[PDB]
This record gives structure tokens, sequence and C-alpha cells, in this order.
């Protein structure tokens, strides 16, 4: 029990969504769906219902990790992206419908209301329906991404055709987004991944030349899996394991980092040496990241070697205080 | 990328990071549906040894198979101490995500810098390759005698033309909490009492 709940969100709409749950008696979990998909309205240049994403959980006491990251589609290929001579073309796996993975948020949010939420689900979606029929204030930056998307794009999609009007300050309103909110909201991720917003979703693909199919669809699950836990100087971190790098990352980071705790030792933050020794660091976990790091189904990922303390000590015996290591000498480190 | 943290007066928590890959995605809209696919698939490997969007490379664990989540960066990271949430916070930045974080964790724990001041901060990034090329964005950029002596060492120094990251965070002392948006971005955190 603490004086309270606490949001902090990438947007002031985010922000009040997540503060209302709270203050309507929801958990961490009900703040946390309403506040995915009221972004997924305000933030639309990452806040998604056609994206992927990570979520960690700290509930009664107990770590977890909810895989909702999106996967290629089942007619995907290694080669896909390359030209008839054997070069990746530009921008194909950037921009249009071929650039798409499965999407995993809408049955992400479900998976975790489902396991730990206490509001209804169609209360949850009430405030992004609300965004997305009376509308929210367009950002500066966000509008400045919006002018760089259509730039990337180069009129090769339908963008414009719906957030072409998106000006800063003023209000936007997404009438069609606000209807697949309320199907998601009365129907479930089925909506989604296997009702009329699946039609959708198909109908545009088939028209792009896009690989997503209904079996794709039906197929997608999210993923409940151990989170990595990292502990130092008595604290435990909770973060993403694969297939996400970050865990193993930040396990190597800050192992690495404590092993070379002398060199640290009366060195200021953002001094030369601090950014050097963290250069160092990241020299070696960029190496592994490379070479040995995936979906952690499709190969057997060495994660017990490359967070092996003793494995650790090593890798930050590599690490050069006094100048740059020569980059053709750093190597992943099961090699 | 966008992230958020939350932390309700049981001591649950969540911290989420999601999105699209780029900004808005693909660029396609999923017509009468009125949302932007993603272009995650990016984030594979396409290729042995050529970087992909954010200069990161791989080779047969990240290539493209059917049904296979693309590597991420992502990072959605939770503290505990005593068995209770003391510290919850992600960030977007692609290859930066986790050395962004990474940072504000030092900043916290080693240094012991206030929360805002943690997440203010300076940060930096580099990643083994390009060679030996340190990046910087344009709120914090790397200047003066720090730049200099970095440069002399053999660095090239780079603005990477995007903010290095939007940190939200939220550390609890105690029964009391704090929240802290980045300064880089339009955030906003909010104590809410029950
Ligand atoms: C944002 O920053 C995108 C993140 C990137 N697509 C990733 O999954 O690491």
């Amino acid at each position: 029990t603490l004086d309270g709940g606490a949001v902090a969100a990438p947007d002031q709409y985010g922000a009040k969504v997540a503060a209302e749950i709270l203050k309507k008696g929801g958990n961490a979990v009900d703040a946390a769906v309403a506040t995915a998909f009221t972004l997924a309205v305000t933030y639309p240049e990452a806040g998604n219902i056609g994206g992927g994403g990570f979520m960690t959980l700290y509930v009664d006491g107990k770590p977890y990790f909810l895989d909702y990251r999106e996967i290629a589609p089942k007619a995907a290929t290694k080669t896909m992206y390359l030209n008839e001579k054997g070069e990746v073309i530009e921008n194909l796996s950037l921009v249009g419908a071929k650039a798409a993975g499965v999407p995993g948020t809408v049955m992400g949010l479900w998976e975790a209301h489902q396991r730990f939420g206490k509001l209804k689900w169609s209360e949850l979606l009430t405030p992004a329906i609300g965004y997305a029929q009376t509308g929210f204030k367009v950002a500066d930056q966000q509008y400045q991404y919006r002018q760089d998307a259509i730039a990337l794009f180069n009129g090769k999609t339908n963008f414009g055709d719906y957030f072409g009007t998106m000006k800063p300050g003023e209000v936007f309103k997404q009438p069609e987004l606000a209807k697949t909110l309320e199907r998601i909201a009365d129907k479930g991720p089925d909506d989604f991944y296997k009702g009329e917003t699946a039609k959708l979703l198909i109908a545009q693909m088939k028209q792009d030349g896009g690989l997503i199919t209904s079996d794709d669809l039906v197929d997608y699950q999210a993923k409940w899996r151990e989170p990595m836990r990292i502990d130092w100087q008595g604290n435990t971190l909770y973060t993403a394991p694969l297939p996400s790098s970050g865990g193993i990352a930040l396990a190597q980071l800050i192992g690495i980092k404590e092993q070379r705790a002398a060199d640290f030792k009366g060195v200021e933050l953002n001094s030369a040496k601090y950014i050097h020794l963290l250069s160092e660091i990241e020299k070696r976990v960029f190496a592994d990241r490379a070479d040995y790091l995936g979906d952690p189904q499709f190969s057997k990922v060495p994660v017990a070697q490359l967070t092996d303390p003793k494995y650790i000590a090593k890798r930050a015996g590599e690490v050069n205080p006094d100048a740059i290591s020569a980059t053709e000498k750093v190597r992943p480190g099961l090699e | 990328t966008t992230h958020f943290s939350i932390v309700d007066k049981d001591g649950n928590a969540v911290s989420n990071t999601y999105t699209l890959n780029w900004d808005f995605g693909s660029g396609v809209v999923v017509k009468g549906a009125g949302f932007l696919l993603n272009d995650e698939m990016d984030d594979f490997s396409s290729k042995p040894g050529v970087a992909n969007a954010f200069g990161v490379v791989g080779s047969d664990a990240n290539a493209i198979e059917p049904g296979k989540r693309m590597l991420s960066s992502m990072s959605p990271s939770i503290v505990t101490r005593d068995g209770h949430v003391s510290l919850v916070l992600g960030t977007p930045g692609g290859s930066r995500i986790f050395t962004s974080i990474f940072q504000v964790l030092n900043n916290v724990y080693d240094f012991h810098l206030p929360l805002e001041k943690a997440v203010a901060a300076q940060r930096v990034h580099h990643q083994l390759l390009p060679k030996d090329t340190i990046y910087y964005d344009a709120y914090a950029p790397l200047t003066g005698k720090v730049a200099d002596e970095l440069k002399a060492m053999g660095y090239t120094l780079e603005d990477q033309g995007w903010n290095m990251g939007d940190i939200q965070a939220i550390r609890v002392n105690g029964k009391a909490l704090e929240t802290a948006s980045d300064p880089r971005g339009r955030g906003v955190g909010m104590v809410v009492k029950p």
C-alpha cells in the first residue's frame, strides 16, 4: 500500500486516462490497457493497434512479462527484400504493406487484462473511443514526424488520405478508428483477428500485395515469458528477455560496469572517460547481439552463457580504460 | 516506439513499451478501420552484415522466417528492492533503448541524481558499428572539452537527428511516489491520490 498511484505517459491524454482509471478503482493493468488504447488514438506515430510491444509487470509481489511482438507472416522468406542482383531493396522493409508483421497489440492488451484486470473490458476502451470521436490536439513534435513520414513514404501509400490533415494545436478526429475501437470493445480481439477488422486488414493486404492472411491472424498469440532478472547493489531489475535484446544487454552492461568499478571511481558523469568506458562496454554487447540473438523458439540462443558471471568477467577484462579497442578485434564472446 | 509507466496504490506496476517501429509505421492505413500497420519487419536482418534503419546488423539468429518474432531493443523495466517496486522506466529509441535505460539507471543509483535530473541528463550511444561512432541528440549535443577529448581518442561524434529517447519513469520512496517525463518529449506524469 502506497500514498497513491502514479502514471508517467508520453502525452497528456494517456496520463489523464490512466489517472481516471486508477481513481475509478482500476489497478495498474486496467489503467495500462486504457492508456494503451488511448495512445493508439492520440499518439499514432507509435501508439497503435496495428503494431506490437512488450509489457513488464509486478503484481502482488511477483514479476511477469508479456510478449505481444509481431510475427513474420507465414509467406515471409529469408530473401523477400532482396532484388534480382541480391541487393536489399531500399525501404521495402520500411514502407508499404510487405513491411508489416502480424500485429500483436490488441491480443497483448487482452491477455494482460484477462489475467490481472479488475474493470470491464468495454469500459477500458471508452476513453480511447472518446478521443477518436471528439478529437485530440496535435502536438508540435507529432506534426514534425508527420512531415518526415510523408517524405519517406514518397506518395507510395494511403498515409496522406488519413493523416494528411494533422495540424499542430488543431483538433484531429478519426471516425473509422472510433468504430474499430468500438468493435474491439464489444467483441474483444475476435474482431481484430477473426471479425470485421480482420476482414478489412486482409482486404488491404490483397489490394497492396501484402502477405498477411486470415490464417496469420487466427494463429497469432501473445506469449507470457519469464522476465530477465538482474541483481546489483542490492536491487533487482526485471526487464525484457528474448526476443528483446535489451535484457541480455542490460545484464552485460551492468555486470561489466560492476566488474570495472575501479575504473569508474572518481569519474564524473558524461566526462570523456565515462563516455569512453560506456563505449568500450557497448562494443562487446553489440558484438554478441549481432551474432547470437533472435526469436528463442527458432534457434538455441545461448542466453545462460551470455549472462554467466564468469563470462561477464571475461568480457569486462577486455575493456580498455585508456584507449579505444581495435574494432576489428572485438569478437562475439563465444567464438 | 513510445513507453509508459504505471504504479497503483497497491504497489502493482506496469511498464509498457510498444511501437509501429518507425514513426507512423509502414504508412499503410487499413481502409475502413483507420489504423496504421507497422513496418516491424525491418528489425529482422534482411541480409547478413547489412545494417537496418537503426544501424544494427545480424546473421542467422535474426534472419526472416515465417511466424518468427523479430529481434527488438525495447526494454520495459521495473526495479525492485525488498520485494517492493522502487523504479519503473522505459523509453523509445530503437537500438538506443537499453543504453539509455542503462545511463538513467547509473544516474539514479551511481550518481544519486534526482529522478528529474537523471532523465534530463545528456545521453550518448555507441554500438560497435558504425566503427567508433558516438551518437548524440540535438537536445544535449556533445560539445566543448568532452567532445574534443573523445575526438582526440579517435571517436567520430554524430548528431543522430532525433532525440535520444523519451524516458517515462516513476520512483517509489517508501510509500511516496514521484514521476519524471523526459524533457525531450511531451510526456506528462501525475501522482493519483486515492
